């Protein structure tokens, strides 16, 4: 269908014990396929998809080149930052990126990223036009002002418009087999009674790719809101994720309970009964 | 792949 | 300062089934700051070797990791995961479910 590549960048300072954390990754859609680490090792790009592995040298090199240029601008940036909101060289902190870029059936531009955040809170983001920018405060406006005259934005939409789509495109054929991949949900259903006069009724999503899914619960085609417990979609670690939402309902009365299964793998939603 | 320059300074 | 507490949730790679090979899963999530302490546990004691995932996050800012064992099951043992947080004022042990 759509597809999305995304790039998510955390710089962590740490007072006294040295220089800060930089942590990189990126993904197609729920897919992650490369990971930079300051601690680790390597100092490197590193694979975390097999479709990447085939990348020259040449790939790999441009990609820490930039990745280390981030990671020594986030440091400058964390200091700036301290002095910017007046705060003390002993706290640590913490400096957040996300950019990428969305893609139609076609393999052609749909939207842009490009978002900043200072301690978990926004801090700048580039606007829809790729143009303009958002400052979230009386900081951000600083870097607003900086990054206008520095013309950052043209340069931003020049990547997210560009290059960014064009990478799409070659990871998506490179990498087919995984990535244009659809795996459907395995759908089943458990009783787990709570009383002789009630039973919380459990339905089962597993092993899907992509990670979208709706899970949705019905007592004879009437939707149920009324004592419903869904859980936040986790991954399997195999690259498939897990969705559960259960029901308490009155004993016998199983059978009059149905789950509706919406995911992009199915042809037509499932439904499951006791 | 990752963007390379712009990296201007907050 | 945005201080978020951590969403633990223990679980199995593949269906919960007495003495098999299968993985012991641990995904904290909806935390911030990134530092982290988490750990797996078989009876109150460290599971050694216990992998993890790279640090990432959510629209949100909030980070995610999926900290994961290879590992088999008993009835008579007690499986869990230790998280420790800013945001928690003691170590939070979550028992593993075998049916969540
Ligand atoms: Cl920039």
């Amino acid at each position: 269908g759509s597809h999305s590549m995304r790039y998510f960048y955390t710089s962590v300072s740490r007072p006294g014990r040295g220089e800060p954390r930089f942590i990189a990754v990126g993904y197609v859609d729920d897919t992650q396929f490369v990971r930079f680490d300051s601690d680790a090792a390597s100092q490197r790009m590193e694979p975390r998809a097999p479709w990447i592995e085939q990348e020259g040298p040449e790939y790999w090199d441009q990609e820490t080149r930039n990745v280390k240029a981030q990671s020594q601008t986030d440091r400058v940036d964390l200091g700036t930052l301290r002095g910017y909101y007046n705060q003390s060289e002993d706290g640590s902190h913490t400096i957040q990126i996300m950019y990428g870029c969305d893609v139609g059936p076609d393999g052609r531009f749909l939207r842009g990223y490009r978002q900043d955040a200072y301690d978990g809170k926004d801090y700048i983001a580039l606007n829809e036009d790729l143009r303009s920018w958002t400052a979230a405060d009386m900081a951000a406006q600083i870097t607003k002002r900086k990054w206008e005259a520095a013309h950052a934005a043209e340069q931003q939409r020049a990547y997210l418009e560009g290059r960014c789509v064009e990478w799409l495109r070659r990871y998506l054929e490179n990498g087919k087999e995984t990535l244009q991949r659809t795996d459907p949900p395995k759908t089943h259903m458990t009783h787990h009674p709570i009383s002789d006069h009630e039973a919380t009724l459990r339905c089962w999503a597993l092993g899907f790719y992509p990670a979208e899914i709706t899970l949705t619960w019905q007592r004879d085609g009437e939707d149920q809101t009324q004592d419903t417990e869904l859980v936040e979609t986790r991954p399997a670690g195999d690259g498939t994720f897990q969705k559960w939402a259960a029901v308490v309902v009155p004993s016998g009365e199983e059978q009059r309970y149905t789950c509706h299964v919406q995911h992009e793998g199915l042809p037509k939603p499932l439904t499951l009964r006791w | 792949g990752t963007s390379g320059s712009p990296i201007v300074n907050r | 300062m945005i201080q978020r507490t951590p969403k633990i949730q223990v679980y199995s790679r593949h269906p919960a089934e007495n003495g098999k090979s299968n993985f012991l899963n641990c995904y904290v999530s909806g935390f911030h700051p990134s530092d982290i302490e988490v750990d797996l546990l078989k009876n109150g004691e460290r599971i050694e070797k216990v992998e993890h995932s790279d640090l990432s996050f959510s629209k949100d800012w909030s980070f995610y990791l999926l900290y994961y064992t290879e590992f088999t099951p008993t009835e008579k043992d007690e499986y869990a995961c230790r998280v420790n947080h800013v945001t928690l004022s003691q170590p939070k042990i979550v028992k593993w479910d075998r049916d969540m």
